[PDB]
C-alpha cells in the first residue's frame, strides 16, 4: 500500500503498481488564490474540471546516450485543451500541477532517472563558445512547449548550475529496478497572485539520465519515457480576445 | 420688541456649511463581490458631466 497508486482528476486516472509515493513540492498543496493576496479585481473564472485535468503531452526515447531533457511548465499545456484556451483568452493564470512522469522496462534492464522541478528555470547559452559572445536562447528553446528540448550540457543544466544539486528541488527518481513513474505535485509559486501563462514560465521539469540505460542485446531496446501532467487549482481573470504569444 | 425679520436673519453665522466630511483612508478603498444585475431603472454607468 505505497507502491501502486492511482491518481484521479477530471476525466482522467492514472494507474501506477511500482510507484514510490508522492512528493508535494516544498509541502504545500495547490490553492486557490485569496481574498487578501489578490488584487485583479473582476471575479476569475474556475474552468474546474474542463482543465484541471491530465494531459499525456509527450514520450521521448530513452538510449544508452541520451542527455536529458525539460519542458518549462505554464506553457506546455497551451494550445492543448481548453486549458489551452483559457489562457490564451486571459491575460492573467494561476494554477498548480500534477506532474506525473512515467517510464517501464523489464527486470533485466537498468537505468535511473533524475525527475526535477525547477522554478524560474533560465536557459543560458554557451555565449559563442569562447565566452565573448553576448548570445541569447532563441524562443524555441526558453518555450518549448510540448515536445520539450534536449539539454546539451546536462552537466549545467543549460544554465551554468550543477545537476549535482538540482535535488534541493522538488524531485523523484525513477530508478528501473525499483520503480517505473516520478510523481510531483507543485502548487503555484511566483511573486505574484496571477502572471500571464503566455510569456512567463514557472518552472521547469528536468528529466535527466544521471545512470545511463543498460541491457543485454535482445531485450526490447525501445524505453519511451511519456510525461503527463495536470494542473490544479485553475484560476484565470482579465479576459480580452485569444492570444497565440 | 423686535422685527421678525431681525430674529430670523441668519446674518451673522460664523460657520461654513460644509455638506462634504473626512473620512479616515488609510488604504486603498476594498472591493466587494458582485453579481450580474439585469434591471431597469438602475443605470450606474449613466453619468451626467
Amino acid at each position: 500500500s505505497d507502491r501502486v497508486a492511482q491518481l484521479t482528476i477530471g476525466n482522467s486516472t492514472i494507474t501506477t503498481q511500482e510507484a514510490a509515493n508522492i512528493i508535494v513540492g516544498y509541502g504545500e498543496w495547490p490553492s486557490y488564490c485569496s481574498d487578501d493576496d489578490a488584487t485583479a479585481v473582476d471575479k476569475p473564472t474556475r474552468p474546474d474540471v474542463s482543465v484541471n485535468r491530465f494531459y499525456t503531452l509527450d514520450t521521448k526515447l530513452w538510449e544508452k546516450s541520451s542527455k536529458g531533457w525539460y519542458w518549462k511548465f505554464p506553457d506546455v499545456l497551451t494550445e492543448t485543451g481548453v486549458f489551452g484556451q483559457n489562457a490564451q483568452f486571459h491575460y492573467l493564470y494561476r494554477s498548480g500541477f500534477c506532474i506525473h512522469v512515467q517510464c517501464n522496462a523489464s527486470k533485466f534492464h537498468q537505468g535511473a532517472l533524475l525527475v526535477a522541478i525547477l522554478p524560474e528555470y533560465v536557459i543560458g547559452t554557451v555565449a559563442g563558445g569562447t565566452g565573448t559572445e553576448d548570445s541569447h536562447p532563441p524562443y524555441k528553446q526558453t518555450q518549448p512547449g510540448a515536445d520539450g528540448f534536449e539539454l546539451q550540457h546536462p552537466y549545467v543544466l543549460d544554465a551554468g548550475i550543477p545537476i549535482s544539486q538540482l535535488t534541493v528541488c522538488p524531485h523523484q527518481w525513477i530508478n528501473l529496478r525499483t520503480n517505473n513513474c516520478a510523481t510531483i505535485i507543485v502548487p503555484y509559486m511566483n511573486t505574484l497572485p496571477f502572471d500571464s501563462a503566455l510569456n512567463h514560465c514557472n518552472f521547469g521539469l528536468l528529466v535527466v539520465p544521471i545512470s545511463p540505460l543498460d541491457f543485454d542485446q535482445g531485450a526490447t531496446p525501445v524505453i519511451p519515457i511519456t510525461i503527463t501532467l495536470a494542473p490544479m487549482c485553475s484560476e484565470f481573470a482579465g479576459l480580452r480576445q485569444a492570444v497565440t504569444q | 420688541d423686535r422685527v421678525a425679520d431681525v430674529i430670523e436673519s441668519s446674518i451673522g453665522d460664523s460657520v461654513s456649511r460644509a455638506l462634504t466630511q473626512a473620512l479616515p483612508a488609510p488604504t486603498g478603498q476594498n472591493t466587494q463581490v458582485s453579481s450580474h444585475r439585469l434591471d431597469t431603472g438602475e443605470v450606474p454607468a449613466l453619468q451626467a458631466a
